[PDB]
DNA sequence: GTGTGTCTCAATCGTTTTACAACGTCGTGCTG
DNA sequence: CAGCACGACGTTGTAAAACGATTGAGACACAC
């Protein structure tokens, strides 16, 4: 699962093609509670790990990861009449990348539910 | 197989009506010893009974209340025979398998 | 789905506090203690007890819900309303209710089951 | 050593078929 | 010869015993 989230964060262009087999296998699980309990959690608790490839696929989602490089400043010294020197629409650019996230996320966890 | 196709007033009319007090419900228990004749043989003695309340019947085994198609396999299973039986002759109809 | 929903709130909340501040919802359920489905009679019996054992001020007026369920035909119902007359006794002490807890009970020393 | 979480036993609410009891249909046995 | 009686015989519309799919509640675990 970890070359499985790799795979999905840095090539988008079969993203959801291991997508449309690995809930397939989710067919194949064991049926009874005694096997299905497996590796247990640090706050006490014990799941099947199977689980955890789903939250794993979007635990990626594409995060983004340049935070920095799209405003020609950092924070002003007074904000509250006017940003000096940044540009609140570069501020402002940030939603554009969190679309490519937020309308993503529900997107692939809607293939799924 | 008998008592089968009772009603209301038959499965009240084979308990006691008396001054005692009204009595509710009515069981009979029967205790065999068979070596082998019937096939669960790992009970040397089994035991039957069926107990009757004025709105329920159940059959049994060894206190296990199973249901009838069961019991009635079991039965079966045995040298028993379900419909009326030949070594069975009740009171006066003794002149029956001379006349059918 | 009327008999998934009050089995559901039998457990769900696990605080009667909802019914702090809807006492209309009480009046809701109150209402049906008298239906035909004896499935539903006794959730009605199991909610009821739980609302008494912390809002404890409602002696009286709930009382009544209670041992009318004792002369029903489902045993389910008068197996279950028993016990919660036990809780009731000792909670309660006001001997005039305490009375009429007995009466109900000696009356149904004999019972077709 | 104490709460865990999973496995196994009892009522009840639609269906289903199935035993049962009423009703024409014949066929043998008589009597005029 | 023919007419009456009558008694077994085969359909047919039923009500009830029974049937399977739901729930909740005791007894095995563990595993820190």
């Amino acid at each position: 699962f970890q070359t499985l989230q790799y795979l999905f964060r840095l090539y988008p262009y079969q993203r959801d093609f291991i997508i449309e087999e690995s809930l397939t296998n989710f067919s194949h699980l064991p049926t009874a509670r005694s096997v299905s309990r497996t590796y247990r959690l640090s706050n006490g608790k014990s799941i099947q790990y199977y689980s955890t490839l789903f939250v794993r696929l979007i635990q990626s989602c594409s995060i983004q990861n340049l935070f920095d490089s799209e405003i020609v400043q950092s924070e002003s010294k007074s904000t509250e009449a006017l940003h000096s020197g940044n540009l609140t629409e570069h501020l402002k650019t940030v939603e554009s990348i969190l679309s490519k996230s937020r309308h993503e996320e529900y997107r692939i966890a809607n293939h799924i539910v | 197989d008998a008592y089968t196709h009772l009603s209301r007033e038959e499965r009240q009319a084979l308990l006691h009506e008396g001054p005692g007090a009204t009595v509710m419900s009515a069981y009979v228990e029967v205790t065999f010893a068979n070596a082998d004749n019937r096939f669960p043989t790992g009970k040397s003695e089994v035991v039957l009974r069926r107990t009757i309340g004025l709105k329920k019947d159940e059959y049994s085994l060894d206190k296990k209340t199973v249901s009838k198609t069961e019991v009635i396999n079991l039965l079966e299973s045995a040298g028993f025979s379900r419909s009326n039986p030949y070594y069975i002759v009740p009171q006066g109809r003794v002149t029956s398998l001379t006349n059918a | 789905l009327r008999t998934k929903c009050l089995r559901i709130i039998n457990q769900m909340k696990t605080i009667p506090s909802i019914l702090r501040t809807h006492p209309e919802v009480l009046a809701q359920i109150i209402s049906k203690s008298n239906d035909q489905s004896a499935i539903v009679r006794d959730t009605v019996l199991d909610l009821l007890g739980t609302y008494i054992m912390a809002y404890r001020e409602t002696i009286p007026q709930i009382y009544g819900c209670i041992i009318s369920g004792i002369s029903d035909p489902s045993t389910i119902v008068r197996k279950r309303a028993i016990k919660q007359l036990c809780e009731v006794y000792e909670a309660t002490e006001d001997l005039n209710i305490r009375v009429d807890i007995a009466s109900k009970l000696l009356t149904r020393s004999n019972d077709e089951e």
